[PDB]
RNA sequence: AGGACCGAACCGACUAAUGUUGAAAAAUUAGCGGAUGACUUGUGGCUGGGGGUGAAAGGCCAAUCAAACCGGGAGAUAGCU
RNA sequence: ACACAGGUGGUCAGGUAGAGAAUACCAAGGCGCUUGAGAGAACUCGGGUGAAGGAACUAGGCAAAAUGGUGCCGUAACUUC
RNA sequence: AAUUCCUUGUCGGGUAAGUUCCGACCUGCACGAAUGGCGUAAUGAUGGCCAGGCUGUCUCCACCCGAGACUCAGUGAAAU
RNA sequence: CGAUGUCGGCUCAUCACAUCCUGGGGCUGAAGUAGGUCCCAAGGGUAUGGCUGUUCGCCAUUUAAAGUGGUACGCGAGCUGGGUUUAGAACGUCGUGAGACAGUUCGGUCCCUAUCUGCCGUGGGCGCUGGAGAACUGAGGGGGGCUGCUCCUAGUACGAGAGGACCGGAGUGGACGCAUCACUGGUGUUCGGGUUGUCAUGCCAAUGGCACUGCCCGGUAGCUAAAUGCGGAAGAGAUAAGUGCUGAAAGCAUCUAAGCACGAAACUUGCCCCGAGAUGAGUUCUCCCUGACCCUUUAAGGGUCCUGAAGGAACGUUGAAGACGACGACGUUGAUAGGCCGGGUGUGUAAGCGCAGCGAUGCGUUGAGCUAACCGGUACUAAUGAACCGUGAGGCUUAACCU
């Protein structure tokens, strides 16, 4: 059963599953928005959030956890430099999902996941 | 939760010393035999603590006529009378499990300074 | 494991009465688009509940 | 938490080195024997002269267990190993006039009273 | 016999001065004050139907608001119905408080227990695996064998084979009530309640006992 | 120096599991034995069926062997379904 | 018979760790193996852990679990030495 | 006893229990001396028994990690 | 014999009583405990290991008991293959010999994606006569019905003693089934650390990837048993064997021909669950729909404009729900999910700095840092203004009833 659990195995291994939202997260931070299927893109709200109210303060500890979590020093610098200010009146919800159809390839439930402030 | 952490706080002793695994402790409990009632105490080094409000409770471990012994002494317990520390040791980690491998001068631990 | 007698068409008309597809209950149409799109989704265009949020 | 084939040490001067548990009393189908319950053993290993010998067939008391015995608040007394003290098949008392180790209060009946007594601490 | 409704908090220890831990069991009671009362002419049976809170403001609908308008109470949840005893009868303006089981020593209770989905024979029913090695091929946690031979050459009904367990109701009696809270609405029982933190009990006066 | 030892390529298949209209008309994974010699392998040739060869299992002779395959007698014969 | 977890002889043989063509990660270099997206029911396959007992299971220690390397000390009955 | 029907022949060891095993008794249905009789160090993916460690083999299963099984979209057999 | 898998073992059961225990009673060579036999009674239960392929059997220890049978000597489209019963080889015997011996010995492919019936779950359509939201009554069906040990009655009755009660209560127990994580732990490859080899971030530091989660130590939520709560009727009715009261036939006598009364874990209720497809389709509470015309085949007829109410359906966030279906709670007049704040809980004094030490390292910052699923809140993000199904007064006869 799955009483009270959280986390979408998403068909794939534990290793597998970080090494694809890390890619993920750090398309996501460089392009303000990207394409992908919704349960996929529930876990992006997730797990990029906590990173971005991490990189809402400048500190070492926190860049080089960045830097651990995200594995790409221009993204954390772009974070840091960007998000941190932009989104640092706001208490949450740094990101929208938006439905858009489904994929033709294999007709699967598609969104396009961005920041609130594309614009 | 405002009726859980309500109801197993009334209930709790605010006396509980600061402890942590590796120092000795001393535990007087409360047996009872017959009319009367008398203290008995336990003395041991605390190998495991986990604590969750009203049900906190402590393993402490001592070697008693050769053989060891380990109790599991509920913290807010009425049994549980008085709680001391006679020694302070230095471990890196919380759960004291690999005491139950060694024997001797062995299983024995350092002194926290302060 | 396998038939000994051969079913009818009957049979499999039966078992397909409720494979049947379903449509759409009601399409939305967008405040300010003008079209028609599928309920909490997006137009074609990039429209949805107004303000355009995918401009090109 | 005592059950057949399981080896347990003896917790009094009768010579018994190393004991087998072979049967669990108290009911049918009774699967496992908490602190204070009697077992029938068998003998495997004994002191070259003594009391008892090897391959005898007798009763015996379980006086500790690894599992231990939960107390009515929560407590469970743990020890390092399983123990047993002998008794007569016929009398259910000890045969042997010492006791080794600490022992529980939860042998402390009518019929342990004796045991209570000689055992050098009671928990 | 006039049994309540409420809500279980969840389950903790009490520490009575003497040294007993008692598991108990926090339940969440409300004045579950009235809808209706059926009476020996109307519905033959003589009963009481209770609700209790207004569980919201706007997903009432119209028969249940008139429901509770014509009795005169609020809105609330999912009524519950409880046969009364010979020789007592209540207003319908009257509500039903906790006090009522002040002078009670046991309760039994009743309520959903959680769902475990479709689940096998060796967890639904107990069954017993066989052996995982010596030449055992894709039969491990299976049952087996349903029927005989050609007589009856069926399998017989009330078989036991894997289904959906749990999520039905189910009656715990004969439970000590150790505590009731008049001013916080609150009752204790010995535990073993069924269901989950936030569920819906209906409890009432042990007739086991 | 050993028809030596442990152990890789190489040769083989002793156990278990999977597989049995399978990835495969004998295979895969985890284990296994020999692994400087009576070893293994590439190329070319000879041994032709009542015969060949066979450290010998009635084993192999092109997925077929107590008598290989193809064509003929031959529509052999069948008190048998 | 396949765009088939099978077989096919020789040549060149990098760095670190490592006795080594054993094994781990990498270089030159080549691929992601021609269906995917969901949810995380029972049961199947490949595995990890587990309180107490430790072969009591079984036809059978089958499987599983366990040891495993270097230097030194030290090593019994028997024996064709 | 790779050989014995009576046989689970009798005795002693091993375990509480041992139709298996070990050493003897010799009543050899129906051992026996190059179709070889008895031993034999080493050797054996050879048969049987026992002992120490070890563990879900088991009391008694429980949870977890992936591939199927369940749903959707495309393609799309079979024995009978 | 154009194919019905045979011994034994594991899982799963069902039925019968010629009843192993529990339950009731009669006769006893039944003083009591404890026995023998018979009758009624199938509600429940009915062991673990060594030997050998076991069935059977011997032995060891328990239990109140470790019952006999039918169901292809139950169950290989649930499983193995230890035996028999192929192909290799030997032993002893048989025969000159090829080869045989319910004689032995070592080894020796158990194949099937469920069409229909059978069973466990869970849905779609329609019915129930206007359309709805609820509570149920309960025709009926299903689940449980085991019993050990001590104390008081007591060393009382009985018995010369030895020994030792029936009846009735109380406590503690074992095997089951149900429900949970308040405690004990297991798991918890999504939480925190220790550590080896290698590669990379221009380099130290700090990290990330792989090597079974590389190997490990603990551990949140959830699930779990080994953990803790509950239950095996108390009772009522009619009863089986069997006790009787009143009683004649048959002046007596007799439990029976009338009548009356006691009497089992057997039966129905009493305990729990499902349950109006109960087509015999049921009750109660609250709601909603109160416009006109036209047509022929004049009737439970059809069509047009307006109307579209209660409610339902659909979509989105989701769930203690769940294979898919299905069932909760919400959709701005909001805490439903995500994020955030604070806390709790786990791991363990984070990096960065300064010091001390030649160095490996320790110290202060600092019980710090991080913290998945936990708890109180917070509209910051995502839950749309709509639109879609559902009607507009609900047939005939008769009955009581007010006009
Ligand atoms: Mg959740
Ligand atoms: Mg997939
Ligand atoms: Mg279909
Ligand atoms: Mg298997
Ligand atoms: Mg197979
Ligand atoms: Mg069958
Ligand atoms: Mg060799
Ligand atoms: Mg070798
Ligand atoms: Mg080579
Ligand atoms: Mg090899
Ligand atoms: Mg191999
Ligand atoms: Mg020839
Ligand atoms: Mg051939
Ligand atoms: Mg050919
Ligand atoms: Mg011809
Ligand atoms: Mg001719
Ligand atoms: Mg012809
Ligand atoms: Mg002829
Ligand atoms: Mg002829
Ligand atoms: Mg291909
Ligand atoms: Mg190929
Ligand atoms: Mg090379
Ligand atoms: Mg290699
Ligand atoms: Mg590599
Ligand atoms: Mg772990
Ligand atoms: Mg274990
Ligand atoms: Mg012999
Ligand atoms: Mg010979
Ligand atoms: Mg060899
Ligand atoms: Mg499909
Ligand atoms: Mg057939
Ligand atoms: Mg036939
Ligand atoms: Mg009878
Ligand atoms: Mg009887
Ligand atoms: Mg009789
Ligand atoms: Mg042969
Ligand atoms: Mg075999
Ligand atoms: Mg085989
Ligand atoms: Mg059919
Ligand atoms: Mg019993
Ligand atoms: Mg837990
Ligand atoms: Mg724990
Ligand atoms: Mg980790
Ligand atoms: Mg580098
Ligand atoms: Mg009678
Ligand atoms: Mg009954
Ligand atoms: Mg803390
Ligand atoms: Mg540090
Ligand atoms: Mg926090």
């Amino acid at each position: 059963m799955r009483h009270r659990k959280s986390g979408r195995q998403l068909n794939r291994n534990s290793s597998h599953r970080q090494a694809m939202f890390r890619n993920m997260a750090g398309s996501l931070v460089r392009h303000e928005i990207i394409k992908t299927t919704l349960p996929k893109a529930k876990e992006l709200r997730r797990v990029v959030e906590p990173l971005i109210t991490l990189a809402k303060t400048d500190s070492v500890a926190n860049r080089r956890l960045a830097f651990a979590r995200t594995r790409d020093n221009e993204i954390v610098a772009k974070l840091f430099n960007e998000l941190g200010p932009r989104f640092a009146s706001r208490a949450g919800g740094y990101t929208r999902i938006l439905k858009c159809g489904f994929r033709a390839g294999d007709n699967a439930p598609m969104a396009y996941i961005e920041l609130v402030d594309r614009s | 939760s405002n009726i859980i952490k309500q109801l197993e706080q009334e209930q709790m002793k605010q006396d509980v010393p600061s402890f942590r695994p590796g120092d000795t402790v001393e535990v007087k409990v409360w047996v009872v035999e017959g009319s009367k009632k008398r203290l008995q105490a336990f003395e041991g080094v605390v190998i495991a603590i986990r604590n969750r409000g009203l049900h906190s409770a402590f393993t402490v471990r001592k070697i008693s006529n050769g053989e060891g012994v380990e109790r599991v002494f509920q913290t807010h317990s009425p049994v549980v009378d008085s709680i001391s520390v006679k020694r302070r040791g230095a471990v890196r980690k919380a759960k004291l499990y690999y005491l139950r491998e060694r024997t001797g001068k062995a299983a024995r631990i350092k002194e926290r300074l302060n | 494991a396998v038939q000994q007698n051969k079913p009818t068409r009957s049979k499999r008309g039966m078992r397909r009465s409720h494979d049947a597809l379903t449509a759409v209950t009601s399409l939305s149409v967008d405040k300010t688009s003008g079209e028609k799109h599928l309920r909490h989704h997006i137009t074609a265009d990039g429209y949805y509940r107004g303000r355009k949020v995918i401009a090109k | 938490m005592i059950q057949e084939q399981t080896m347990l040490n003896v917790a009094d001067n009768s010579g018994a080195r190393r004991v087998m548990c072979i049967k669990v009393l108290g009911g049918s189908h009774r699967r496992y024997a908490g602190v204070g319950d009697i077992i029938k053993i068998t003998i495997k290993e004994a002191i070259p002269r003594g009391k008892v010998k090897k391959g005898d067939v007798l009763k015996a008391v379980v006086v500790r267990t690894k599992k231990g015995v939960r107390r009515p608040d929560g407590s469970v007394i743990r020890f390092d190993g399983n123990a047993c003290v002998l008794l007569n098949n016929n009398s259910e008392q000890p045969i042997g006039t010492r006791i080794f180790g600490p022992v529980t209060r939860e042998l402390r009946s009518e019929k342990f009273m004796k045991i209570i007594s000689l055992a050098p601490e009671v928990l | 016999m006039i049994g309540l409704v409420g809500k279980k908090v969840g389950m903790t220890r009490i520490f009575t001065e003497d040294g007993v831990s008692i598991p108990v069991t926090v339940i969440e009671v409300e004045a579950n004050r009235v809808t209706q009362v059926k009476d020996l002419a109307n519905d033959g049976y003589r009963a009481i139907q209770v609700t209790t809170g207004a569980k919201k403001a706007n997903r009432v609908t119209k028969p249940e608001a008139g429901h509770f308008a014509k009795a005169g109470v609020e809105a609330g949840r999912g009524l519950w119905e409880f046969r009364l005893a010979e020789g007592e009868e209540f207003t319908v303006g009257q509500s039903i408080s906790v006090e009522l089981f002040a002078d009670v020593k046991k309760v039994d209770v009743t309520g959903t227990s959680k769902g475990k989905g479709f689940a096998g024979t060796v967890k639904r029913w107990n069954f017993r695996t066989q052996d995982a090695t010596h030449g055992n091929s894709l039969s491990h946690r299976v049952p087996g064998s349903i029927g005989q031979n050609q007589t009856p050459g069926k399998v017989f009904k009330g078989k036991k084979m894997a289904g959906q367990m749990g999520n039905e109701r189910v009656t715990v009696q004969s439970l000590d009530v150790v505590r009731v809270d008049a001013e916080r609405n609150l009752l204790l029982v010995k535990g073993a309640v069924p269901g989950a933190t936030g569920s819906d009990l209906i409890v009432k006066p042990a007739v086991k006992a």
